[PDB]
């Protein structure tokens, strides 16, 4: 096409190719080619077939995923996939033998399995079914029930509740095998007193009476689910008796009230690292627990406890960072805040409370990626002082002053945003470059840090984009009150600084979020800039992360304050830059982004003509506890109830009479409930304010169904094409 | 004048190790060996005196600390032993000639078995600004644990947690105590700590 | 100066009425400036029955009153809380007329569901917590009659949801005897009736919303069972329990699911019950006599009366109620004649046949008053216009002598009448409502003379002289040999030469009439006066009051004909020369939204935009009593295929040509938000863009002041943008 | 010597489920049975008054059931009501005696839960099920609605429904029950009919 059209984005015309691999050893990996699982050798790139697609289609079902046992002798086949919430899902499983090249029909894995995983060595299987854990010593053998207390929507064994999957664990799993599979740690969640959100699901046209969903959801201040961590010995099992699980009690400083389990890290087969976080999330404790062979318990001693807190805000970015232990298990490295306030790597000892920092500067370490007996690999935003960039670094564990970047100068103009995937023992690492150019996947060797070959160069997309007028990206910063705040502009093709374009402020503005980056994207903003000639701009004001504790903790105990004002100030700054039409400035967002957009449209600053709020927040008393209370505390008069009430969207309803407002929300949203947008429209009606609205029947937080995804962006296109008076 | 009776050690349900009951006797003489025949003695270490010279002699006092103690935990009651028992439950004192007896009670004896065994994993004090200081509270020889009042009879589950606010007069902070539960054995296994002083009655 | 939208939403030009309550054969009560006034009908002299200073001194705003028939006590209603259309709960304090005191001994409890006096005396029967209580004297203890009362399960003296909305059109199910000897009541059992469940979000202070649960019988679902009981109130020993005898319906309706649609007391030892099958093609009226030595009420086959429909349903919605002569051995009833028109028939108790006294190519709307020599009835016979209502009187001795009592009082101003007679039919008040300003007059039945004018709206007339008000044409168009009627609200200074945009207002439900002679000051008045839009309505097939052959044309075929006639009317309106064929729209509420959606989904290219407010999408989603009356049961052995054919979602693809606005309330208990939720899901599945709007916690009316003014303001911007009106 | 023990034992039947005892050759002796009941009504008719005490002992048939005296007016000859049409109708072709009596204490007679009679028993037939032809009983015979609830009705106005097969005429049989409260004393009713013969006795 001549320009990047909406059809080109809604339907996928210009596709980005990826190279996803699974490291199965220290020098080999698996890769799927035309539904053929292929085994590659990292050194010389020579490959061989691991499973043919003739095998894939002897079944009577569509295979969704696969999982090879860490012994190379069995393959787990996933099918009957059924989505539930963000990470959770239920599916069936069939175990496939590789030496016999057959399926196992003796003692199968039941339907509607919630979680399943292999032991880190061998072929042991532990899975969660009906909120209970079952362990299979051998695939052909019957499973042994580990827990017997599991109840639907009350007690979860091995799996998370809603708030643990969404906000603290970012996963549906709570199973942790030991490094050799002798012990199996798991968490038990009790949602008995947790209140229930009840919304409606209308389903297919055949359903006469709709359905009422019930999700144990702790809103702001509500009762939280209690958590216990049990460890069971898988090598002392007996099919004749019931299995015994031992509970590891948390440290006493966290048992004074409500708390959370935010991390579980195995050090060795008799030492396990647990990270507990209080309900008021500015005090965490990494508890190192050692097993006792005589009694069979796990001892959490205060002498091996390490306190990580924060006086200016919350611990970590979204939670305390996970530990990274050495081989001996008597020390670990983790990312905490320095005295200046920047996230850097500190060197802890198991029995000494203090830690030594190995990195420093006006930059942050994004994540520790590998730790060997001599080198530590970490990803940071240090290169060129750009917070929106990421590169791989290597630091010598004996001379910390010897740091070498491994991805900065490989292709400085094409790649400034890197991830990595190390092989076992960190012998080979795959570099995944996201932007600012077309994505580039390469494989390297850790010995000499030399690149071996290009895995994916996206050559097909480069030739497809030659005859299209693509929009450019301007990544720069401004200085507001002596503070560097970065922005990002997607400039239309043949951008002329003399002309005045309509501006669309893309906003999320959530805590630790980052909208200004060096990442390539073929999104809806690409269509608005290429075809309709609209400058799309994002701005990382106060509260944005990857820049230090000062900027991140500027919205502590006060959400809906500085991040809203900085979005208003950014539009003024973009206006007086020269190439923005002051009369046509809009702003749209999703979830927290829609919340800020509703707060901006309710400020009455006259800068914005229209705005679109998609599944927005309206009152922080309506959102879940773990997320809201982390930044705003408890909504009681003895804490921060007043800031909960000054930061409502309903309280600014009268100012919406100056703007054109589009409110969108899914009827089956489980994260930000339709009650949030229901109170918004109920306030604007009580104030005599007109607006446009659109509900989507039985849609979740992301309107991600194919029919609904195209409908929400075609509707928002017409709203912007009218608000900006553009030809239809 | 009369005969020191040991009947309270033979009737009812014996106390837990952290809630041990103590009998001190004065102005009487004892028949110590008839008690030993009632139980199946598994250990008899006597520091300060002899395993035999305890049953003979007129003293100014004779004390017996008795409680339910499992033999699977026999190593944690030995002298100088570390662990949870000597730190938050019972530590034997050696300021007097004393003996330590772990014996099993037959069903012929009229003492009942409690629901299960119990000891305290943790007994700490959370203090300091922001409740960041945690100091474990260790018992003194012969004394009682300060976490004793949380669950006198026993615990309901393993890893049971108890919290309590320490008054301004009690120093300050929050007292935290975690309990531990062991399965009840076949026959009631007991523990006896006998001590002696002097002064010629 | 034109009739703006602000004048309609802020109620600037207000119409006046005269609501009275006949307390005798020649007296009535009138609430004037918060003073209850007594009037002598013959001469018009008034009395202060109760004053200003009496009310507004109790500590709460009084909602309504109920004077006892003996003029000794008044009920005082307050703490009013609305619930569905007719139901509500409130508090009550009794006031003694003689002592001038508020009774404080054994007060009526809070959250009382229903209360009523006996037809004579000062006896009270109220329903509280789904149980009936009898209060003989206002200062004595009430006597509990029922004990099976349970919320959302058993209803004693009150109705459930589907009886209140569709069968009884009232929350009440209590019927006193003519002089208070007995109290007939019904009992409803909603144990196996499924529950509709929707969310209620309440005020901003509520963290977790509430899930409302109402026993709702959808098409084919389990219906509530009905049992009628009679209790003797004059044999009420205050130390014993109350005895309720049940009246067994005849065997013709006991073969399956049946309804109770009428309870009319004939005399103190005779009661009239009308029963209706679940398939509403067959009805029975049972005249039950009392048995003094036995104590029962028996329905005998000789005093039963069968009325059924071979082309549709019995009655216009339910069978018409009877009116018994003062001797109790005969009654007059509105049934359908051989040619399909509904007229008055003269029934005898133990004779199966009846004799029609009225006959013609018109229909009798209702029987109003029955004396020994005259029957008073409202009809639409005048000028052959089905949209009119006039009072008639007929001699029972010589049926030929029939007199119209209202046809020529002010034929230019008054063509739509309603009447309210006094006791013994001595005096009657005529309530004209169009096509002129409403005129309320008082009359006398002897000489049939107008005594005085009670209300003429002289203030509204003066206010409407300096505003460019629109006009209203009421004509007809013959199509395929049948005469159908329509109405247009023409803009002021109507030029027949210029082309105007057209908005078609539609309801089109069975036995509806959107073409009448009633004065209205609504949204269509603003659209015609200010925006110069022509607002028109059409009553095609399915509309009533024109004969069974026209009403029963949509039987078992809803979504057909009634939708096509709205499309064909738009074409014929274009054939009149003053309609812009490029600016035609359609809008409706409830059934109107259903027809509007089916019209827009028909793909006829005649309509550009359209609005559907709280519309029905699939008839399996709506309640049983209404849907099954016109469509039967949704089974492959009945009419399942036309349930599936007449869905709005089936026509979602044709919406790519129209601009569609869909509005629905989130707390709608009648046409649930589910109905609109499936419409939008089909429009998204079909790749169709449209406009939508939800109103939080709003009922089927969207009638809250802020909400009512928000929906018409939104529909104004949509129609104007669709019509390129600034 | 034909003892009437069945009429004296067990719970008596309801009027619609009346039981009959027919004797042909066996010799009968009354007054024995009469001495067991307080005759509140002994209205004999037909041919024989109290001379029924004799005869030739030929075809003595007796019906018995539970019948309250509050309904006594509906058991008399020619009496209208729901008893003569749907429960019991006395046959006045042969000599007969109608007896109503209350029963003394524990006369090995059980007490039914309550009394019961059918107030409606009709057929809903014709096309569209429009014709309701009430089904009236014949003297001496039973009711067609007897099959519904012979034990009794759980509620006054209990409705019953059944499809009358093609061999049963067609349509729907509808029977509505009526329930009367239990009297403090067991009230009964007996009909005694006797026939003659051309041969002997
Ligand atoms: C899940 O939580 C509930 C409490 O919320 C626990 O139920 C309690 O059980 C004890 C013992 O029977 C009772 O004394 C309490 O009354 C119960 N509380 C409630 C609210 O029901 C339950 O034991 C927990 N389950 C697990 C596995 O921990
Ligand atoms: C964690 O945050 C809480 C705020 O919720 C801090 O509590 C405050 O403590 C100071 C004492 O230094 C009091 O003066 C304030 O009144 C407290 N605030 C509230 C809302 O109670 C707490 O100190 C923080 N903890 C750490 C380790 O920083
Ligand atoms: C209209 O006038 C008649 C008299 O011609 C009134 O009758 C009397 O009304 C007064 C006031 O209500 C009562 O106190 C008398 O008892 C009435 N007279 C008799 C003989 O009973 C009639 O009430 C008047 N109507 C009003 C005032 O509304
Ligand atoms: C309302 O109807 C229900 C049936 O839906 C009646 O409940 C039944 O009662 C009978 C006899 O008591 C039982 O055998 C059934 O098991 C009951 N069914 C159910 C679902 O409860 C109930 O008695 C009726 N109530 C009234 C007042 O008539
Ligand atoms: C009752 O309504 C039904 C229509 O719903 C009519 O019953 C039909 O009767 C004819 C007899 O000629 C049958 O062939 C049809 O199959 C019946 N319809 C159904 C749906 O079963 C009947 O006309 C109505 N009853 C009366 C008295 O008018
Ligand atoms: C199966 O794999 C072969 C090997 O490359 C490939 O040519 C073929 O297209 C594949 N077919 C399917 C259905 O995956
Ligand atoms: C899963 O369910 C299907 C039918 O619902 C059944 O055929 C299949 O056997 C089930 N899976 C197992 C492992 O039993
Ligand atoms: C009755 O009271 C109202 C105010 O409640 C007052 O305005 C009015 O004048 C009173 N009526 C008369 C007739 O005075």
């Amino acid at each position: 096409r001549r320009t990047y059209t909406l059809t080109d984005y809604l339907k996928n015309t210009f596709r980005v190719k990826f190279y996803s691999l699974r490291w199965v050893s220290d020098h080999e990996y698996l890769y799927k080619q035309e539904n053929n699982i292929l085994l590659f050798n990292a050194e010389y790139g020579n490959s061989s077939i691991f499973l043919e697609n003739s095998t894939f289609d002897e079944f009577g079902h569509s295979i969704n995923d696969y999982s090879v046992s860490p012994d190379g002798q069995f393959i787990l086949f996933e099918y009957n996939y059924v989505k539930k919430w963000r990470h959770s899902y239920t599916a069936s499983y069939d175990i496939y033998d590789l030496h016999k090249r057959q399926l196992i029909t003796e003692e199968r894995i039941p339907n509607n399995t919630q979680w399943i995983t292999w032991s880190p060595v061998g072929h042991k299987l532990a899975y969660v079914w009906h909120n209970d854990i079952y362990i299979k010593k051998e695939p052909n053998l019957q499973s042994q029930r580990i827990t017997w207390t599991g109840k639907e929507d009350v007690i979860y064994n091995g799996i998370t509740d809603w708030v643990y999957e969404e906000e603290v664990f970012s996963a549906y799993s709570a199973l942790w095998w030991s490094p050799n599979g002798t012990f199996l740690a798991y968490a038990q969640f009790n949602d008995t007193e947790v209140p229930l959100i009840e919304y409606s699901f209308y389903s297919d046209e055949s359903l006469q009476y709709p359905k009422t969903m019930q999700v144990p959801y702790p809103k702001a201040g509500a009762a939280n689910p209690t958590v216990k961590l049990f460890v069971v010995n898988t090598d002392s099992l007996n099919s004749t008796a019931n299995a015994t699980s031992v509970q590891v009690v948390p440290p006493a400083s966290v048992l004074i009230g409500d708390h959370y389990l935010c991390d579980v890290t195995w050090v060795n087969e008799e030492r396990i690292s647990l990270q507990w976080l209080r309900r008021i999330q500015n005090y965490s404790v990494l508890a190192i627990c050692d097993y006792d062979k005589p009694t069979g318990r796990w001892a959490s001693h205060v002498r091996q406890q390490h306190i990580e807190s924060s006086t200016t805000g919350w611990v970590g970015r979204f939670k305390p960072s996970e530990p990274h232990f050495t081989s001996d298990g008597n020390s670990f490295y983790k990312i905490i805040s320095n005295k200046e306030g920047y996230k850097h790597i500190c060197h802890f000892q198991v029995d000494r409370e203090n830690c030594t920092f190995i990195t420093k500067g006006v930059w942050e370490v994004i994540g520790i990626e590998a730790l060997t007996s001599d080198d530590l690999y970490y990803i940071s935003n240090e290169y060129k002082g750009m917070p929106g960039g990421r590169n791989l670094y290597k630091i010598q564990l004996n001379d910390h002053t010897k740091v070498t970047c491994l991805s900065c100068e490989l292709n400085t103009e094409r790649c400034q945003y890197y991830s990595v995937s190390f092989s076992k023992e960190a012998k080979y690492y795959q570099l995944r470059c996201s932007g600012p150019g077309l994505p580039l996947y390469t494989l390297h060797s850790s010995s000499n840090d030399k690149e071996l070959r290009v895995l994916e160069d996206n050559s097909a997309l480069d030739k497809m984009l030659q005859d299209v007028q693509m929009p450019s990206k301007k990544l720069d910063f401004i200085i507001w009150n002596g503070i560097k705040l970065w922005y990002q502009m997607i400039l239309p093709p043949h951008f002329d600084k003399l002309k005045k374009y309509p501006l669309l402020i893309d906003v999320y503005a959530g805590p630790c979020s980052q909208k200004a980056d060096t990442v390539f994207r073929l999104n809806w903003a690409t269509y608005l800039a290429s075809t309709e000639k609209i400058i799309v701009a994002s701005f990382d004001g106060r509260g944005s992360g990857y820049q230090g504790d000062k900027i991140l903790h500027a919205i502590n105990r006060r959400l809906g304050t500085l991040e809203v004002e900085d979005q208003i100030e950014a539009a003024r700054q973009f206006t007086n830059m020269g190439f923005v039409d002051e009369k046509r400035i809009a702003i749209w967002g999703w979830s927290y982004g829609g919340y800020v957009t509703s707060m901006v449209l309710g400020a009455g600053s006259g800068v914005f003509k229209c705005g679109i709020a998609v599944a927005p927040v309206s009152r922080w008393e309506y959102y879940d506890s773990v997320y809201t209370e982390r930044y705003m505390g408890l909504p009681t008069p003895e804490d921060n109830l007043e800031h909960y009430r000054n930061s409502t969207v309903m309280s600014r309803a009268e100012n919406f009479k100056q703007v054109e407002y589009l409110l969108i929300h899914g009827t089956a949203d489980d994260n930000v409930h339709f009650q949030q947008s229901a109170q918004i429209s109920k306030a604007l009606v009580d104030a005599g304010v007109d607006f446009q609205a659109m509900w989507y029947t039985d849609e979740d937080h992301g309107i991600a169904s194919s029919t609904a995804h195209q409908h929400i962006y075609t509707h928002m296109s017409h709203f912007i094409k009218q608000c900006f008076s553009l030809p239809e | 004048d009369k005969e020191c009776d040991f009947t309270p050690m033979l009737v009812g349900v014996p106390p837990q190790v952290y809630n041990f009951k103590r009998l001190v006797f004065t102005n009487c003489n004892y028949n110590l060996t008839k008690l030993l025949s009632l139980f199946m003695v598994n250990e008899f270490s006597c520091n300060g005196i002899s395993p035999d010279a305890i049953a003979r002699g007129c003293y100014s006092s004779l004390t017996v600390d008795y409680f339910a103690y499992p033999l699977s935990m026999r190593s944690y009651i030995q002298p100088g032993s570390a662990g949870d028992i000597s730190l938050y439950n019972y530590k034997q004192s050696f300021a007097n000639p004393t003996c330590r007896v772990l014996a099993t009670a037959p069903a012929n004896l009229t003492l009942t078995k409690p629901s299960a065994y119990g000891y305290f994993q943790k007994c700490s004090r959370v203090s300091g600004e922001h409740n960041s200081v945690e100091t474990p509270l260790y018992i003194n020889p012969g004394e009682y644990s300060i976490c004793r009042s949380f669950s006198p009879y026993g615990f309901s589950e393993d890893g049971e947690v108890f919290r309590r606010q320490l008054t301004q007069y009690e120093g300050g902070g929050i007292l935290v105590g975690v309990g531990a539960k062991l399965a009840m054995t076949d026959k009631l296994e007991m523990g006896f700590i006998i001590s002696v002083q002097y002064g010629t009655d």
